[PDB]
């Protein structure tokens, strides 16, 4: 058959004892194969390029990978030049874009076979380059012909969002400062997605470029605390809101503050942030049971349960609706049930159950039955043991975060309304990703981003 | 990044760290707090500045030497090494109106927050009595706070041939509940009370029985200090709130006790390991 060349990937075995990426990734070799698979689809109404978010020319990629098989430097050089065009970070994209709702699920070879592999094909180019030191040359290729405009840029957060806007507008030749509320940059890049999805020298090289750019990033500075919006205002020429979406659903049921009940981002930034699994190297502590139970069915919820296993509690994840309703990855959730988690579907906590000591001891769950509608109750319940219990049912944003700055328009669910150039109700002041969208996904932080630069840059101009 | 221009033993187990933050400084009101990170492999605790000059950047923390961050803080540090990360201001500042009559009230190095807050109370108008409640040797800010309407020390004995606690003085909690009924005496408008939530809940029983209003400065886990992961989860007037953006101040009426009571020693385990490993600096 004509299917998709397949990735290496280390064992179960191996990888459930510690953090290191799961997924080894194409060599120059399978790249190759799997280029030369794709149609090359007319540039003007390719489907995958329709279905990725920022549009990235795929066959132009593709195509500059085939015709470069005699040197692999020269391919990879053309196809990164092409999606840096329209792409600043796809060695994250090619890991964590659900493919699968978008360029994958876009490509004509989908309908009658299996679609093109352009997220691995997307990050082969990116580490190759990365290794390869090739977006080394790039980079200081732009530097050298970037001249200062004598104009400062804040930027508010340190996601994909913000550090996306400060790259773009350091090439543009602004003098941009970057204002991060936790001790490290990143956002969700460093607290959120562990190891074992991507490995933290993606983020490290990241940051080492935005210092070579030239950007300053001020850390334990919390907008709307430490300054104001309106005292940024009167030091800067623009502003950029990337403050994104990490304040964490907590159900209001009985139990909820028993011992033993964490939200993904704390479990989460214990472990991602703090390094708490090497305690005690490190200071943080975290305390994990024999029997873990995960609320939610979302990549926060494969990435909790997956870290749980990793320091040897048994894992069930209880989700509300169906296998099929998961938003999670559909290849993390393939990854999390070779590692041995275990899915309990179709049910809701109704109560988080403990001893006298205020420990937690089970949970209870309401059996559901199978789009504004949403689901309803059996009236049938099931309780099942738990020593740990992980929250992981939506973030949102800090509702209260713009009270110091009322002339901030902000709509019902803590989100940042702004215009068709990311422009909020303050001229000067822009905004993008979680945000404006409220929990969304790394491809659309990247992008608003670079859109906010582009804007901020004309705004700047007349 | 933030120079310790000073660093002295105030008292036992007591250490008065004058920290350079001129962003927390030029901003900072009474009842917000800092977040804390002094080593590359260490934690984030939240600490309380007690003092601050706007003009001249500098904010002061008195540290009580309790586990590994505190006490390798006290021992490793220097005046002239820098703090790695100091994030803030955090928290909701304390309200400044006038309630009249308050007595505030620290138990142990709880004083070091009453302290901020008294004060500003005192300025607006408010006739504050501050009163600190610990052992003989921990006496802090005796002669500082002593400018207010009238202040009060009363201080248990750490006796040797004594454990750490029951049945009877970290148990220093009983003079402590003893003093409250300050009550029945004089008539008050307001309580306010920093101390261990043990503490806190046997002092708010007795208040109870009249019915003064009162303030409780909340002491929940903290990891990020700015409402991103719920581990300073308070459930206050029956709603699931953050003690780093809500408080760290509450009205002591509307506090589930028993609960925030269970969550006190969650880490402990790992906090007696944490210090034993760290004491092994031969
Ligand atoms: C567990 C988890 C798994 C995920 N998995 C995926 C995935 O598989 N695929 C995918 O496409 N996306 C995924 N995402 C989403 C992605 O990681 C991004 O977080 C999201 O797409 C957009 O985030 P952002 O950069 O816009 O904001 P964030 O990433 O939240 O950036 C906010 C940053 O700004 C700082 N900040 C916030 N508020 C303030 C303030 N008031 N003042 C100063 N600084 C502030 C914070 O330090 C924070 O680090 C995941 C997110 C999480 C949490
Ligand atoms: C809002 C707030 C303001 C504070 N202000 C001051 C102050 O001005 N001066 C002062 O000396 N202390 C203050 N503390 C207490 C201080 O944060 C902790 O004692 C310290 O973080 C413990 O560090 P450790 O590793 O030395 O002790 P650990 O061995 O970690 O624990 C000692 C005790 O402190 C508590 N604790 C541990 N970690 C934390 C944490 N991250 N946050 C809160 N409590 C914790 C535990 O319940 C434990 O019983 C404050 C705490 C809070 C929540
Ligand atoms: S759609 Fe499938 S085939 Fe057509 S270009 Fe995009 S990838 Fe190649
Ligand atoms: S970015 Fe996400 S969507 Fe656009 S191509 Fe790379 S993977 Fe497919
Ligand atoms: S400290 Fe984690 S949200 Fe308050
Ligand atoms: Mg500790």
């Amino acid at each position: 058959i004509k299917e998709r060349v397949p990735t290496p990937e280390r064992s179960v075995g191996e990888r459930v004892r510690d953090f290191g990426e799961v997924n080894l990734g194409y060599s120059w070799e399978l790249a190759l194969r799997e280029a030369e698979r794709c149609l090359q689809c007319p540039v003007e109404y390719a489907p995958c390029i329709k279905g990725c978010p920022v549009h990235i020319n795929i066959p132009g990629f593709i195509k500059a990978l085939r015709e470069n098989r005699d040197n692999p430097s020269k391919a990879v050089r053309e196809a990164l030049r092409i999606i840096w065009r329209d792409n600043t970070l796809p060695a994250i994209t090619g890991r964590v874009c659900p493919q699968e709702e978008q360029c994958e699920g876009a490509c004509v070879v989908g309908k009658v076979g299996d679609p093109i592999n352009i997220g691995k094909l997307e990050r082969f180019v990116a580490d190759y380059a990365r290794e390869h030191g090739i977006d080394d040359e790039l980079l200081l290729e732009e530097i050298k012909g970037i001249k200062r405009n004598g104009k400062k840029v804040a930027i508010i957060g340190a996601g994909p969002a913000g550090l996306t806007c400060a790259a773009d507008l350091a090439k543009m030749g602004y003098e941009v400062t970057i204002y991060e509320a936790l001790h490290q940059p990143g956002g969700v890049l460093t607290y959120g997605i562990p190891e074992f999805r991507l490995p933290k020298e993606i983020l490290r090289k990241e940051l080492k470029k935005l210092s070579l750019l030239g950007v300053e990033i001020k850390t334990d500075h919390i907008v709307g605390k430490t300054i104001t919006i309106q005292e940024l205002l009167q030091e800067y020429d623009a502003v950029f809101i990337g403050t994104g979406a990490g304040t964490p659903k907590l159900p209001n049921i009985p139990g909820i503050n028993l011992n033993g009940i964490y939200s993904a981002n704390e479990f989460l930034t214990r472990i991602n942030l703090m390094k708490a699994y090497k305690f005690p190297e490190y200071d943080t502590p975290i305390v994990v049971g024999k029997k873990v139970v995960v609320i939610g069915a979302g990549n926060t919820a494969m990435d909790a349960a997956r870290s749980a296993l990793r320091l040897g509690a048994e894992v069930t994840i209880a989700y509300r609706r169906g296998r099929e309703d998961m938003t999670a990855r559909i290849e993390e959730v393939k990854h999390a049930e070779e590692e041995g988690v275990k899915f309990m579907f179709f049910v809701n906590p109704v109560e988080f159950i403990g001893d006298e000591n205020g420990n937690v001891k089970a949970v209870k769950f309401e059996k559901m039955k199978p789009g504004k509608r949403k689901i309803v109750g059996t009236g049938e319940y099931i309780t099942v043991e738990a020593d740990t219990v992980i929250i992981a049912i939506g973030q949102t944003p800090n509702k209260v975060l713009w009270r110091a700055t009322p002339e901030l328009k902000v709509d019902e669910w803590g989100r940042i309304v702004v215009d068709e150039n990311l422009m909020t109700s303050i001229p000067g002041v822009f905004a993008g990703g979680d945000a404006i969208r409220g929990e969304a996904t790394v491809i659309l932080a990247m992008g608003d981003g670079r859109k906010a630069a582009k804007a901020i840059h004309q705004y700047l101009s007349k | 990044m933030y120079k310790i221009l000073e660093k002295k033993e105030i008292a036992m187990r007591n250490t008065w760290y004058k920290v350079y933050a001129p962003h927390v400084a030029k901003k900072v009101q009474p009842g917000q707090f800092v977040i804390v990170r002094a080593f590359p492999n260490g934690e984030r605790i939240p600490l309380t500045p007690v003092m601050w000059d706007r003009e001249e950047g500098w904010i002061v923390l008195i540290v009580f030497t309790r586990g590994k961050t505190t006490m390798r803080m006290a021992v490793e540090l220097k005046e002239g090494d820098s703090l790695l990360n100091v994030a803030g201001p955090l928290g909701t500042p304390v309200p400044m109106e006038k309630f009249g009559k308050i007595l505030a009230i620290g138990a142990y190095t709880g004083i070091v927050e009453v302290y901020p807050i008294a004060k500003a109370w005192q300025e607006i108008g408010n006739d504050v009595t501050t009163l600190h409640v610990t052992f003989e040797p921990m006496v802090i800010l005796k002669e500082e706070l002593e400018k207010a309407v009238t202040r009060h020390i009363v201080e248990p004995v750490p006796l040797n041939p004594n454990q750490d606690f029951l049945a009877n003085k970290n148990v220093s909690q009983r003079l402590k509940e003893k003093v409250r009924e300050l009550l029945e005496s004089e008539d008050w408008d307001l309580v306010f009370m920093v101390g261990p939530v043990g503490d806190q809940k046997q002092v708010f029983e007795v208040v109870k029985e009249y019915g003064v209003p009162m303030k409780v400065d909340l002491h929940p886990i903290m990891v990020d200090g700015t409402g991103m992961c719920g581990a300073c989860r308070v459930t206050v007037g029956g709603e699931v709130k953050f003690a780093c953006v809500d408080g760290p101040e509450f009205d002591a009426y509307q506090v589930d006790w028993d609960e925030l009571i269970h969550r006190v020693g969650f880490y402990a385990k790992l906090e007696k390991l944490a210090l034993e490993k760290y004491m092994e600096e031969l």
